[PDB]
């Protein structure tokens, strides 16, 4: 059983505090410890142990054992395995203490329960609203199963937008350049704040969740099962794959479902092929800053015939649909997967000659060097998951840790350079593509055959996982609890730019305001899987 | 001494948002792209005469008095240039002092609107735009004022002729200075978004887009009017006229064809065209 | 204060008057040949903004037909309005539709912009676009397709007309059904449709049951067609388990 090193290494340095442990899997495990004894457990399994904070969200429980649940997902990466941190806030006075003055991953999580749970961290030093917009009503909790109907929308008590912005190192003197929620090429509504002096940006705040519909509740009220598949595909349009396999892989951990053999790498063919549509996207977006326009148009082309074998594998453009709880929906043929092998390597081909851009090394010495720093240093803090932790120094990567839809049987490979600036991002991405290309060279070729469909089973009520997948931004991770055969107690996804977005503030400090918009994409930002 | 003026600058106005389709659907055509059509600007500009100004309530009688002035500005520019004799159609005006300070009217004019809206856009690319024109008119004063004293006297008409009759004796003077003259029109047609141009509408707007084509016409003919003269008149006649007209037009086309080209090819150029200048300016006074 | 609300507090869509929508349709011919379009992205979802960002790519132009995209509302003819209405996105979308010179067309783009969507019964959602401003063209789609969005902007400038219309109630509601594929008893038919969809698809697997059924005519005979014909190792698969199911019955 994996984690019990951990398990006795908190018990040591913690003699009575586990108050219950049990496991989901046999990699994943959850304790519960005591509520005023919480900050020191997160912050011993993170710094001590070298766990990394994934997720961290409330949970609504007062008809189960009465009390609010804050869970703080914890991935040991030092063999690896989930721990998960459990506490019982006390329901007439939910007060628990906070962890972000420890870890300064917990920022937004802990901001983020005040909203939907109405849970006060106490010691939490940014208290600003986060995912609620400006107009909501204060006591209205949405995620309280009995605050308010999915269904009731309150009067907008403003229409001026009353959020405030904080300037660490500016002044009264300092203007502002916005860079939203409404700006061409940004595509995706997000507001941003430069406090420059001249070009240079002394300070960056930004405001967020302006794409924030309210599909957590949504997805426990009038969604089932098999249907929050289609409301994981339509977050957003390019993680699509990512979100489903997240969600499905939460619920299929959450009961046994020994998934047929081929349904699983089948799944890791199809999420490796979305990070081909994804990446070779923002690559060419990073030709469309550093300069060249010639540079994009021909990484849209070499994006089509990505588009091209997710034309044929599925027969769909964006938003898909593949995945069902026992297996996955639609099933690849012979020559389907025959010819997609020729084509990865044909991508192969023009990926390199179009790779031979940065090799001109012009605008990418200049422009995409010195640019857009991410400190391993806070990038350890933060826990940053994406190509930000992999160009930072830290092999982070859920393919090779946590091997979730059969990837031990595919060529997986890490890459991580030293360099933190926007060309050491792109490199990631540059030899992701190839390592992607590799799998659907050696996958194709080798499926073991079986079923594809496992139905018929019965959903055990109050049984909960984590379900994981490597999104081509980070890892999003899926905690959901069954409620009963039909309908899902509750049902939490963090997107892969959700712990990626708290460190901008220190990228685009130092940086000039042209560039700026080069820094913002050279993590390729996600808002609607982040706003959810 | 009326007609002619007139008409130059009128036919200079109505020829304007060709060059600026030209260069577009070059741009289209550079990026493999099939493009728009060439007449495309003239249907945006009167589409936008068509649609009503709207501004900020902070914006008073500049913001949409502005682009007359612009345009206005560009035609009491186009008057002078030569485009089909050696000799400007109004000598009086055409002087190399009296043409950089109108210009320095346009950008005084610009940079007042882009400061009149409350938006930082505008304020930003009115500033950026007022640093271009400061970088640019020294330039472009060294390079007319070498060919001036390589002329003998400070007027257009005067320099146009003497480069008309290459006199092969100055002629690293007239090299180098035609560089930088070439230079300095690469900076002003050219950088060298959300744009200066975000608070405009309507008929503003296309009154900006008519002077912004002004512009553009203007300034690559008074390079290749002034120093490419060989194919105009000494005297304006009735007979030759077609010949003047042919090749003003296919030096303005292949101008923006080229500079479109080379732009798409790319503080380097901005020293080189101040390095030629003093190159000009050093080789007359070493020889 | 920007847009129009009930006794309660709750956002309804603005009403432009109409000296300022007599015009449309003057307007409408006037930007047929240069149509001047502002996207305006909502709550949803990057599907309907890439998309719509692909307009003007190498597979699919825009300004060959005079569509540009212009970076701000006051160079805006057509207002594009593209996810559902959040409650943190309805006030910056009504200033991009004040901001805008009247008169304006306005086009509802994708599921999520005509109604909502998936989210059109949420608390942070308004639901779909008409419901803050009005809405002169509807582009449905979960995204819509490059050539749906050049049929909606050819049809709002009046270059294609309407090609759908409503559905009513009529006589041939009344008509009785039918049995389909009624040769064999139906059980079995459900159960070899159960079976090729566990196996192959939803679509997958009517397909290859359907031909099993046409083939179940001649045994030997279509037996060998599906082995044969496709030389598919998995349809071989999925024929053989498909025949078992029938077979053992
Ligand atoms: S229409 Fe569909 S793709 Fe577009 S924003 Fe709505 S859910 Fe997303
Ligand atoms: N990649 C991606 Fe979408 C985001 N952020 C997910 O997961
Ligand atoms: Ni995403």
């Amino acid at each position: 059983k994996l984690g019990q090193h951990y398990l006795a290494a908190l018990n040591e340095a913690f003699p009575g505090v586990v108050l219950d442990h049990a496991w989901q899997t046999k990699d994943q495990l959850t304790v519960t410890v005591k509520v005023n004894y919480l900050p020191e457990v997160v912050e011993f399994l993170y710094y001590k142990q070298g766990g990394w904070l994934s997720v961290l969200f409330g949970n609504d429980e007062r008809k189960l054992n009465g009390h609010y649940a804050v869970y703080y997902v914890l991935s040991m990466e030092k063999t690896k395995c989930w721990i998960t941190v459990r506490v019982e806030v006390d329901a007439n006075k939910p007060e628990y203490p906070s962890v972000t003055p420890r870890v300064p991953a917990a920022v937004w999580g802990e901001r983020e329960v005040r909203d939907m749970y109405g849970l006060i961290p106490v010691g939490l030093p940014d208290e600003r609203r986060l995912v609620l917009p400006d107009d909501w009503p204060d006591e209205l909790y949405p995620l309280r199963k009995d605050s308010m109907d999915y269904r009731q929308r309150p009067a907008p008590t403003t229409d001026a937008e009353t959020y405030e912005f904080i300037n660490e190192l500016g002044d009264k003197k300092n203007n502002v350049v916005p860079i939203g929620p409404l700006h061409v090429t940004s595509d995706e509504p997000g507001h941003f704040r430069l406090f420059v002096d001249g070009e240079n940006i002394i300070d960056a705040d930004y405001r967020l969740f302006y794409v924030h519909r309210g599909m957590e509740k949504l997805a426990e009220t009038r969604m089932g099962y098999n249907e929050v598949t289609f409301l994981s595909d339509r977050v957003c349009g390019i993680c699509g794959f990512a979100h489903s396999t997240a969600y499905t892989t939460s619920v299929e951990n959450a009961m046994g479902i020994q998934v047929p053999e081929r349904a699983q790498m089948i799944r890791a063919i199809l999420l490796e092929v979305e990070r081909l549509h994804s990446h070779l996207l923002n690559l060419g977006l990073a030709c469309h800053f550093t300069g060249f326009d010639s540079g994009f148009m021909q990484f849209f082309r070499v994006r089509e015939t990505s588009m091209k074998m997710a034309e044929i594998l599925t027969g769909a453009r964006k938003t898909y649909g593949l995945n069902l709880i026992g297996g996955i929906r639609r099933d690849l043929l012979k020559d389907d997967m025959i010819q997609t092998r020729q084509l990865a390597q044909q991508m192969r081909r023009e990926v390199q000659e179009l790779v031979d851009v940065l090799l001109s090394t012009p605008n990418m010495e200049q422009r995409t060097v010195g640019i857009g720093r991410l400190d391993p240093e806070i990038a350890r803090d933060f826990s940053n998951v994406g190509p930000m932790v992999r160009a930072s120094g830290h092999a982070r990567d859920t393919r090779a840790d946590h091997p979730f839809v059969g990837y031990g049987l595919l060529p997986m490979e890490v890459h991580s350079e030293q360099g933190c600036d926007v060309i050491s991002r792109l490199k990631v991405r540059i030899n992701e593509v190839y390592t992607a290309l590799n799998m659907i060279d050696y996958g194709l070729d080798n499926l073991p055959g079986g079923p594809l469909m496992v139905e018929g089973f019965t959903y055990i009520p109050h049984r909960f996982a984590l379900g994981f997948a490597e999104a081509p931004r980070g890892d999003d991770i899926h905690w959901s609890m069954t409620g009963d055969n039909q309908k899902l107690y509750r049902w939490r996804c963090r997107a892969a730019t959700y712990a990626n977005w708290p460190t901008l503030r220190y990228m685009l400090r130092g940086n000039t305001v042209s560039d700026a918009p080069l820094i913002i994409g050279s993590l390729d930002p996600c808002y609607s899987c982040t706003d959810r | 001494s009326v007609l002619y003026p007139l008409i130059q600058a009128l036919v200079l106005f109505a020829v304007a948002p060709l060059l600026s389709g030209i260069t577009r659907v070059a741009r289209a055509r550079l990026h493999n792209r099939r493009g728009p059509g060439v007449l495309q600007e003239y249907r945006d500009i009167i589409k936008l005469l068509g649609r009503q100004s709207v501004g900020p309530d902070a914006s008073g009688w500049v913001f949409r008095l502005t682009p007359y002035v612009m345009v206005g500005v560009m035609l009491t520019i186009a008057t002078a240039l030569p485009v089909v004799t050696v000799g400007s159609p109004l000598p009086q005006l055409g002087d190399l002092i009296t043409l950089l300070y109108l210009f320095a009217i346009a950008r005084f004019f610009f940079a007042i609107s882009g400061l009149d809206t409350g938006s930082p856009f505008t304020a930003i690319g009115a500033s950026r735009e007022a640093m271009l024109g400061v970088l640019v008119e020294p330039m472009l004063l060294l390079g007319l004022w070498v060919a001036a004293q390589v002329a003998g006297s400070t007027n257009i008409s005067n320099i146009t002729d003497t480069v008309y009759h290459w006199p092969l004796s100055q002629s690293i003077p007239l090299v180098l200075a035609l560089c930088a003259c070439a230079f300095a029109t690469f900076i002003e047609m050219g950088k060298l978004q959300e744009g200066p141009l975000s608070e405009y509408s309507g008929s503003g707007f296309g009154v900006m887009k008519w002077g912004i084509s002004l512009k553009q016409l203007v300034v690559l003919q008074m390079f290749v009017g002034v120093f490419i003269p060989w194919g105009q008149m000494e005297t304006f006649t009735a007979g030759g006229l077609l010949l003047a007209l042919v090749i003003a037009i296919v030096k303005l086309v292949v101008g923006v064809l080229v500079i479109a080209l080379f732009e798409n090819s790319m503080p380097r150029i901005t020293w080189a065209g101040f390095g030629f200048a003093f190159l000009a300016f050093v080789s007359l006074l070493a020889a | 204060l920007l847009g129009p609300r009930d006794a309660n507090g709750i956002p309804v869509p603005m009403t432009v008057d109409e000296s300022i929508a007599s015009m449309k349709a003057s307007l409408l011919k006037k930007i047929k040949r240069s149509a001047y379009v502002y996207r305006v992205d909502c709550g949803g979802c990057n599907g309907c903004e890439i998309e719509i960002f692909a307009t003007l790519s190498p597979l699919f132009d825009a300004e060959r037909f005079g569509i540009k995209v212009v970076p701000s509302p006051r160079h805006a003819d057509i207002l594009l309005f593209t996810g559902a209405v959040t409650r943190a996105m309805r006030s910056p979308a009504l200033r991009a539709w004040q901001s805008a010179p009247d008169p304006k067309i306005c086009i509802s783009y994708g599921a999520c912009g005509n109604s909502g969507g998936i989210f059109h019964d949420l608390y942070c959602v308004w639901g779909g676009t008409d419901k803050i401003v009005p809405v002169d063209v509807y582009i449905p789609g979960c995204p819509p397709t490059p050539a749906a969005t050049l049929y909606g902007f050819a049809m709002a400038l009046g270059l294609l007309e309407q090609k759908i219309h409503a559905r009513g109630p009529g006589e041939l509601d009344e008509q009785p059904a039918e049995i389909l594929h009624g040769d064999m008893v139906q059980p079995l038919r459900v159960k070899v449709d159960r079976e090729a969809r566990r196996l192959a698809g939803y679509r997958y697997g009517r397909q290859i049951a359907d031909d099993y059924l046409t083939q179940l005519g001649q045994g030997e005979e279509q037996v060998a067609r599906w082995l044969e014909a496709e030389n598919d190792p998995r349809l071989n698969e999925i024929v053989s388990h498909l025949n078992h199911v029938v077979e053992e019955a």
